[PDB]
Formats: structure tokens, C-alpha cells, sequence
């Protein structure tokens, strides 16, 4: 909001520019706690094998 | 917490009240008899004051 706001004052304002980086997609996995303590598998195993 | 073989399953809220409450419930505040809180401030040594 600040950055297009920025854009509206070439005569004032240049080069305003974020310096660091854009969010990115990220795979996010779901370990549903039920179904391994449904086959004895212990959320320590998961968590370090993964 | 478990899932009991019966096929129900145990909950933390099951067992227990859940809720944000302070680290420690041992001081409490009143400024002119209202409920306040604050810092009290001690100064480093050898530091100006004002």
C-alpha cells in the first residue's frame, strides 16, 4: 500500500524499493495425530525420520 | 491424549482447563484503588539519572 503510494510521486520519490524477499508457495504436511497412535507410531519416530 | 481401544478418544480438554493465564499470579497492582499494572524501574550503575 505504502509502495504504490510511493509510485504516485515520481518527483519526489524514486527507487522505493523493498529489500528483502517475496513470499513463496510452501509444501506443508499434515501428520494426523489419530491415525498413528492408531498403528503405534510414535510422533518422535515421524518427526526425525522426516 | 489417547485413544482408547474402546474407539473414543482422549482429549487435553478432557482432563483439564485450558486457558491464557499470567507465568506467575503473585503481584498485583492498584493505582488510587483501580486495577493497574507497570514497570518499575531501577537505574544501571553509573547512569545519569535525568
Amino acid at each position: 500500500q505504502l509502495l504504490a503510494e510511493a509510485a504516485k510521486h515520481p518527483d519526489m520519490l524514486t527507487s522505493v524499493r523493498p529489500n528483502g524477499l517475496e513470499d513463496t508457495p510452501q509444501f506443508k504436511i499434515d501428520i494426523d495425530q489419530e491415525k498413528a497412535q492408531a498403528l503405534g507410531v510414535s510422533i518422535n519416530d515421524i518427526n526425525t525420520t522426516l | 491424549l489417547k485413544v482408547n481401544q474402546d474407539g473414543s478418544r482422549v482429549l487435553l480438554r478432557d482432563v483439564a482447563k485450558i486457558e491464557l493465564g499470567g507465568e506467575n499470579y503473585d503481584i498485583i497492582a492498584e493505582f488510587n484503588g483501580q486495577p493497574a499494572s507497570g514497570l518499575g524501574i531501577k537505574l544501571a550503575t553509573g547512569a545519569n539519572a535525568l
